[PDB]
């Protein structure tokens, strides 16, 4: 018999006290249907209990208050049902659900930092720009001159005026910019400080599909400052870097401090070899380049790295699943799009309590055993729903067979969002083809629904009727690959419990093939980088660092200019 | 009432006691037929689809491994030129015309009427010929319901997670309306390179078919209201369209050894002898401060005297960064000559103060061929700055990195290939 | 003519599911008209029904064929406020799931704006109408008043472990077991009420097993349905073919 | 080639073995000219003109002390409006209106064919009637250099800071092109309260006209194209147009008692009789999968039956709310009870229920009048769930707080003093 | 640290570092502060960061469309307690903290102790019954001259100044202010008068603070510089001028 994979994490968090919620009295069977309610309310938490000393101290200071426990619905506080915590999947972190929250989580907050404070800009137009405009030489040393001038210039610092007042160093030790190149001859010539060794960062096999996509084109991976983009927007990033990018060109040439061909390296840094994180929203939801709901999906799963270290395919679509759940549901939808107590747990779903690994564990084995391997199944219909409908059943009936795990997925939506990402994710990882994941997905929604006479909150299936119509559609607004849609593709802009897990589906059929890449090669050559604050290659690990207040690569700080 | 005599590209006359009335953006049939056209045009790059499906690849950096379809498209341009214009047809015999350029690479679709009639915007020249184009190319090579999604983000890129047809395949003249500033600015998003490319790198050609859709952009804003039409049909048609051959005998006068200031004293001297200004008083060291007898004729003769000197100064260094500092200098040396205001009343010296920092500095622009009448940086004049931008442009010799070859391929072979388009001095005289 | 078949399969939840989408059910209890109304909690009990006071401006009946043919509701005609009856349902077989309480509003009554979710199903309607609706559904077979519960707020409970006694949790304590029967004394927001409301007697595991509209892997597992499994994958596959070409 | 017989709102034949192409955005005449006049027209609002220049207001909340000016506007609105009518005509005599509405409140302008012809938009018929209206008031008042700023600021709002005329008071049926959410969406940007204001409340002619401008709306999208016209074209005769009388025949059927089950029923039962489904197979249960004979038809025959059902739904709460819901449990009632896919093969259903959750929550929205098919929520179907958005709120009996009578005034009084507007099933049937 | 370079004085053109002219502080006008220039650099300078927070963190929103949604399509009687009980539930949900939900994870009322709300009205029989802790008072803030100009231009209307957390703009952008406030607005205005959570009169609330009733700090900018609202592009130059408070506290002009 198969030990499913979020036992251990129930018995933890139900049937082991968890602060003062006495669970051995509340039940000691994970399979048990009844439970006694104790009603301990705020009592029983720590973490609440700090909430609310805090919440009085706020409000004696401003003579206006804050917090109060009491002010819920009927003066009776959260925690009327037993309070439990949450495992970490693939980790032994345990953790209150207010530690998991955006604003709670420094790991989380780094994870968008980082993304939003990067761009990609070629260097091939700028030094085409130099000969032939002036008649200048571009060799390794020039190269690795240029780069020195920049990592001081990028972070805020001068290079050609006098009397120039800078931004203080310890405030963006954060920015750097690294160098790429499909250029071997080149790469061997660039000083190793600026640079991401495609070869010792890939294996063989990926470095090879990775140079060939690339071609000999060089490219420098910019991270601006986190207090910039903290300080403004993900539409400062192109423009910061490509000034920086600007004054280094002319004190490492020295060029006029401003003639003509100044400008073709600014239109070049901004536009013609700019390679950002995302482009602009239309009015509704307006907001420039580099914002989560500019994120295609591919990208995404072309940031996060975890395919890049582990040959566990599995794991590595749920690592792009949790960074996909968080940024995409909990800071995206959850604030930019709306804002208050937020989406914590409909995103946790994805990535707590090994429960979407068990599912997804579960939908490609059986994969694997019947049609051989990762990407050996027929990329067709019928394929899609023998897996999707396997998996799917599966997953509806560990609800029945726990009520422990039902009751930590309470909403329908958490329920919905990690059933249709296992059987998304075991298609597209099975054929090979991230469409044909997605078509899994949607199959997946109409089975849960049917199954327990009910699916999500009021508006979750708008996409997921409209979505087994729109995956082949080849319609102006409706056709696309999954790699290529986002937050913006029109079906998707709205709802909670999928675009993360879409980002899990997209990388799936990638990670069967043993692709590189998904979408953008320059975007998978640029996080691979030890040096950027959040560790890519283990995302769920970086969240339960942030959960228990221990991740300690946080940028942007203001504690250098605040009073001791 | 205003009359002019329209000269051409050359300098001989073409038509005689020209109300300018009758060269209005909503009254002259040449500019309405280039704006028909402009607005049913498209452009489908079969070149780009063909690389795009091959590679797996969405625009210059996407690329999603394992997506490859190699279809044979370019040699068959014909057939599915064919097909793509059964499919934008409303009827058979209608004014849908659909041809095949640059030996298979591109397709030039003209949508008929009917589809702007029952239409909003331009936006059907776009999505009726990547809709057709898309459809034409899953017949042709049977593509199945998995892999069509392939052949719609080749023709389509990344639409619809982007606003527009981001890093797809088929394009026009015309950028999407969410790119305008404010209203009326469509016919204004056009770049200087393209017109350029267009009009085959004739300086005066460039010119004249800049000012015709700057100044359809000014009527199309608010701008050419009451007084304000006669102010905007005289910059049109001596700027834009050589009205009594000032343009081009000022540009012959000065051409051997003129300056922008030479061009300014010509311009001055003009002037006077015309009646346009005279001396209003002398001050006490003897120098004249003139006034204008006719405010709104002054602005045309500034105007014009723009681009002379564009033509002059870019023209002797075969160099287009000339132009931004041309209409800096040219208005402001003209100003400290007479004690009148300059082109636009500041906004055309305006416009070449921020243009020529844009086209100079790490801040952004670029080189003079990327601005246009809706770019932030030269969108100020009341489409008097971008006629001698696109004359500057066909004027450079080979000093670009962002040239005409460059950024505008496709669109200068596309609507090059149309004669009012290539010829619109020629094409609005003869329309009278 | 035509006889509706309502949805596939051949199980017991089948069989239930198209009782509900009917309108075939049982009356297994009564309520009082002013009990029904204090519950609800839009107006006291005995009082008429409010009316709408809308701006001078929208007081004219337009001339539109439609009105003219489709009759008012009695609440319509007489411009009552629009108001709510939610329901939470137990997953451990309440007879009820949200999308068949949905069904059976869409079905069996006039002007009727249902809403499913999955913890809370709603259905909004003109005041007196709601009542109508509101009536059927607590004293039918569609609601067990311990796995189930009528809650306009704090809906928590229709996933979580049943109580020792074996009512589904309300963070409100709106209803619970009494001495042997339902006692609910609070309206649907949780407001005490002035009265003790009796919905009597809880079903047995075995009747909720037997009457439920939602499948159970420990009861009617929905693998076992094998019309309804295929009736999704044929829409599934439908609705992906006409989605890619209408042919 | 596929027939119809049209009928009227009274359920009254027009016309008889109609070809749905001669139906089409494309080719129907009086599609064409209400698309014509929806771009050219633009309601100047004096009344507002006069408050904001009194109290120096710009829109709802922005004062700026000391600006105040008192200007009889509303008095004088038959000699402003004789003044606007010269600055927006382009020739005397030509297709040019002006027509004061509501008692001096309201001036109606329509700007000429020429104005369109030489712009790429609608926009000169917003900027055009801005423009004209700030002159003849600064000419009417003789308003001095220092305060013209005022009068730009009481008409044109906060433009140019603003990409609109934010706060002004000259607005049109449609929004400014920049809103669009993609490429063919101007004409789906039309609030459902505007189309119920403009029709009179009268349910089927707010169906008809919303079915025309977002069938307009998919043709300019591309989506209209090769197999997908016929698409289209049946869901716009059966759904908008009362095809074969089947949408006011059901809702008479239905209206006495019925509810959105009895109409899915109805539904059923008429397309098994008139053969466009047929019994697949039977399963052991005795449930009977059916399969579609006519898949286009089929489409259209669910289309019809989400309006047929809103009507009797929303008809008897008189409720403009029961639309989402209605839209929702139609189809999936539909396909529950045949095994086929609903309207729009899920996409009506799926609009529904996001069009739910968005008209009953604390996210966004609001209440079914601000819905439109440029609306986030509501643009997924292929212009199937407007036209019933646009029947609901006309049946509304004083339920709803952002009602027509409170967001749609202007528009009402101004597009809908035009009969085409007014009528729309009756202008459609008669110019064939 | 990170064995890659940033800052070096001698990476300046010609190896020359700044500073061959003379190096001198700058005194702050008005004050006896002399400081480098560089702590007046916008990332070197808390001040100047908390100054922008505050404006793109803040958006003011109208009660009466809300109220008049309470009263005319719920049959709900709004009186000086209900609002009372409702700006106090706002207080505790505004920085992200729940009223309706059990099991809500919430915000650390320690990294959002900058958000609150606040409101002020020209009816002075309103202003009299609020209670005193949330009111912006007209008569106190202004004299009486500038007060009375403030009361005729507002009208007997109420607002609701809304500072949403530094912290939330500072990981999100300033578009994110007005959907924030309006959220914890419609749990507020559910939980303060028992509506249903979630039916379609909930649905005029969410459109009246978005949307109708909401007076944000700037709107949109243009594509080629695209961004949402309360953005400093958005921000008109009278705003800015009566964000500031100097010319109510002194009257040197
Ligand atoms: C008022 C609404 C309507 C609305 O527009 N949004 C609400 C409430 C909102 C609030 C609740 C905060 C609070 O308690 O003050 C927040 C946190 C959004 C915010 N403003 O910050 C939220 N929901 Ni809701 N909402 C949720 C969910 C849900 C589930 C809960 C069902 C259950 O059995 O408990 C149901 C939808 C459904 O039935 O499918 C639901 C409804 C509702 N959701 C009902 C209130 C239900 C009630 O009266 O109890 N949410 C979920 O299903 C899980 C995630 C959870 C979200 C918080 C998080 O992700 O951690 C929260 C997401
Ligand atoms: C012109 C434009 O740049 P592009 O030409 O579009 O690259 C624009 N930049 C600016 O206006 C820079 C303003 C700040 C720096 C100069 C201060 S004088 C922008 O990025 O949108
Ligand atoms: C619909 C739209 O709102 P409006 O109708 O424009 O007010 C949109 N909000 C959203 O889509 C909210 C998404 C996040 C909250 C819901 C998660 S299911 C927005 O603010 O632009
Ligand atoms: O109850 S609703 O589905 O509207 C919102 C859930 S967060
Ligand atoms: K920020």
């Amino acid at each position: 018999d198969r030990e499913q994979l979020f036992k251990k994490a129930l018995e933890i968090k139900f049937t082991q006290e968890w602060g003062e919620n006495k669970a051995t009295e509340v039940s000691t069977d994970i399979t048990s249907k009844k439970a006694k309610y104790l009603r301990l309310g705020t009592a029983q938490s720590p973490r609440k209990r700090e909430f609310e000393q805090y919440g009085k101290e706020i409000a004696a200071k401003r003579g206006l208050p804050g917090y109060d426990p009491k002010l819920h619905l009927g003066g009776i506080p959260l925690g009327q049902r037993q309070i439990t915590p949450y495992v970490v999947s693939s980790t032994d972190t345990l953790c209150d659900g207010d530690d998991l929250h955006f604003v709670n989580n420094a790991a989380m907050q780094q994870m968008w930092d980082d993304i939003r404070r990067t761009v990609i800009v070629g260097m091939d137009l700028a030094h085409e720009t130099l000969e032939k405009r002036l008649g200048k030489e571009v060799t390794p040393e020039t190269i690795n001159h240029y780069l020195e001038v920049l990592n001081h210039a990028m972070p805020g610092a001068a290079v050609v005026q006098e009397m120039m007042v800078e931004t203080h160093p310890g405030l963006v030790d954060d920015c750097y910019v690294k160098v790429f190149t499909g250029d071997d001859e080149l790469a061997d010539e660039i000083d190793k400080r600026f640079l991401i060794d495609i070869d010792k960062q890939f294996g063989e096999e990926k470095a090879a599909q990775i140079k060939a996509a690339i071609g000999k084109t060089t490219w420098q991976a910019v991270h601006v400052p986190t207090i910039v983009v903290r300080t403004c927007d993900g539409a400062t990033t192109s423009r910061w870097t490509a000034m920086q990018i600007g004054m280094s060109f002319i004190a490492a040439y020295r060029m006029c401090a401003g003639e003509a061909a100044v400008a073709d390296l600014a239109y070049a840094a901004k536009h013609a070899a700019l390679v950002g994180m995302g482009d602009m929203l239309p009015a509704r939801r307006a907001r420039g380049p580099n914002e989560p709901g500019g994120l295609q999906f591919g990208y995404l799963a072309d940031i996060v790295q975890a395919d890049r270290v582990t040959d566990d395919k599995v794991k590595a679509s749920l690592e792009v699943v949790a960074a996909g759940a968080m940024l995409y549901d909990q800071i995206w939808l959850g604030s930019y799009m709306s804002g208050g107590v937020g989406f914590t747990q409909y995103a946790t779903a994805a990535y707590t309590n090994n429960i979407l690994d068990d599912f997804s564990y579960y939908g490609y084995e059986y994969a694997v055993d019947k049609y051989g391997g990762p990407a050996q199944a027929p990329a067709t219909l019928e394929t899609v729903k023998d897996i999707a409908t396997e998996t799917a059943i599966y997953a509806i009936e560990q609800y029945e067979y726990f009520p422990t795990l039902l009751e930590d997925q309470f909403g329908g939506s958490q329920r919905a969002a990690v059933v249709a990402a296992a059987a998304g994710i075991a298609t597209g990882l099975a054929t090979g083809n991230s469409q044909a994941g997605l078509s899994g997905w949607y199959l997946a929604q109409y089975l849960l629904k049917e199954a327990e006479g009910r699916l999500g909150f009021f508006g979750y299936d708008l996409q997921d009727q409209c979505g087994a119509a729109n995956v082949f559609s080849y319609q102006s607004d409706e056709g696309l690959p999954l790699e290529l849609r986002g937050p913006n593709y029109p079906n998707y802009a709205m709802n909670v419990g999928h675009q993360g897990e879409y980002a899990g589906i997209a990388s799936s059929g990638h990670i069967g093939r043993g692709d590189a890449f998904v979408v953008n090669p320059l975007v998978k050559v640029a996080f691979a980088d030890p040096l950027l604050n959040f560790d890519f290659t283990q995302v769920r690990k970086e969240f339960a660092k942030g959960a228990v207040r221990e991740f300690d690569r946080c940028a942007g700080e203001r504690a250098l200019i605040l009073p001791a | 009432s205003d009359k002019v005599d329209i000269y051409s590209d050359r300098g001989k006359l073409l038509a005689s006691d020209v109300d300018i009335m009758d060269l209005a953006p909503t009254r002259n049939r040449a500019i309405r037929t280039i704006i028909h056209d402009t607005k049913r045009t498209a452009a489908v790059n079969l070149g780009g689809i063909e690389k795009a499906l091959a590679n797996g690849r969405i625009g210059k950096v996407k690329k999603i491994p394992g997506k490859e379809m190699k279809l044979d498209i370019v040699a068959n341009a014909e057939r599915l030129a064919e097909r793509v214009k059964e499919l934008v047809q409303v009827n058979e015999g209608d004014d849908t015309t659909v041809e095949v350029l640059a030996g298979g690479k591109f397709l030039k679709v003209q949508v008929p009427s009917a589809r702007l009639e029952s239409g909003a915007e331009y936006v059907s020249s776009i999505t009726a010929s990547a809709a057709a184009i898309t459809q034409a190319i899953i017949e042709l090579f049977d593509v199945g319901i998995f892999d069509a999604c392939m052949v719609k983000a080749a023709v389509w890129g990344d639409y619809p997670q982007t606003i527009g047809l981001n890093g797809g395949n088929v394009s026009s003249i015309l950028e999407i309306p969410q790119k305008d500033e404010g209203l009326g600015f469509t016919l204004r998003n056009i770049m200087a390179n393209h017109i350029a490319a267009i009009t085959q790198r004739n300086a005066m050609n460039a010119a004249a078919l800049s000012s015709i859709l700057e100044q359809c952009g000014e009527f199309e804003m608010g701008n050419a209201i009451g007084m304000f039409e006669r102010h905007q049909l005289l910059g049109l048609a001596y700027q834009g369209l050589n009205a009594n051959n000032i343009v081009y005998e000022t540009v012959k006068e000065q051409g051997k050894s003129g300056t922008i200031g030479t061009v300014v004293h010509s311009i001055v001297e003009r002037a006077l002898e015309d009646g346009v200004i005279s001396v209003d008083k002398v001050a006490p060291s003897g120098y004249k401060f003139y006034k204008a007898n006719d405010v709104m004729l002054w602005n045309a003769y500034a105007a014009a005297g723009s681009l002379a000197a564009t033509m002059v100064n870019c023209g002797a260094a075969r160099a287009a960064q000339c132009v931004s500092s041309t209409l800096l200098y040219f208005n402001d040396l003209l100003e400290k000559e007479t004690g009148l205001p300059g082109c636009d009343y500041g906004k055309v010296q305006g416009t070449a103060v921020g243009f020529s920092f844009f086209s100079h500095s790490i801040y952004g622009g670029g080189g003079p061929g990327v601005f246009n009448g809706n770019h932030i940086v030269t969108r100020h004049s009341r489409g008097f700055a971008i006629p001698c931008v696109a004359a500057a442009v066909a004027l450079d010799a080979g000093t670009q990195m962002f040239s005409p070859e460059m950024t505008s391929a496709v669109v200068g072979t596309v609507y090059g290939s149309i004669p009012e388009f290539r010829e619109p001095i020629k094409t609005v005289a003869a329309s009278l | 003519a035509y006889e509706p078949q309502y949805y596939p399969g051949n199980t017991s939840v089948a069989q239930n599911r198209r009782k509900h989408m009917s309108g075939n059910v049982e009356k297994l209890r009564e309520i009082s008209d002013e009990d029904l109304t204090a519950i609800l909690g839009h107006r006291a009990p005995g009082s008429d029904y409010p009316s709408t006071h809308p701006p001078l401006a929208e007081m004219g009946e337009p001339d539109c064929p439609i009105r003219e043919i489709v009759e008012p509701t009695p609440g319509a005609a007489a411009g009552d406020r629009i108001r709510y009856v939610q329901w939470t349902d137990s997953m451990y077989n309440a007879p009820a799931t949200p999308y068949w309480r949905s069904y059976y509003a869409a079905i069996n009554h006039r002007g009727v704006d249902p809403g499913t979710l999955s913890g809370r199903q709603i259905v909004e309607a003109r005041e007196r109408d709601v009542e109508v609706y509101g009536k059927m559904s607590i004293e039918t077979e569609m609601t067990c008043p311990a796995l189930a519960g009528l809650r306009g707020a704090t809906v928590h409970g229709h996933s979580c472990r049943l109580q020792e006694d074996g009512v589904m949790f309300d963070m409100l304590d709106r209803r619970r077991l009494e001495g042997g029967t339902i006692i609910m004394d609070k309206d649907q927001v949780g407001v005490p009420l002035d009265r003790k409301v009796d919905l009597g007697k809880p079903m047995s595991e075995e009747e909720a097993a037997k009457r439920t509209t939602i499948y159970r892997v420990d009861n009617v597992p929905f693998r076992s349905d094998s019309e309804v499994v295929e009736w999704v994958q044929r829409i599934w596959e439908l609705r992906t073919r006409y989605g890619f070409q209408p042919q």
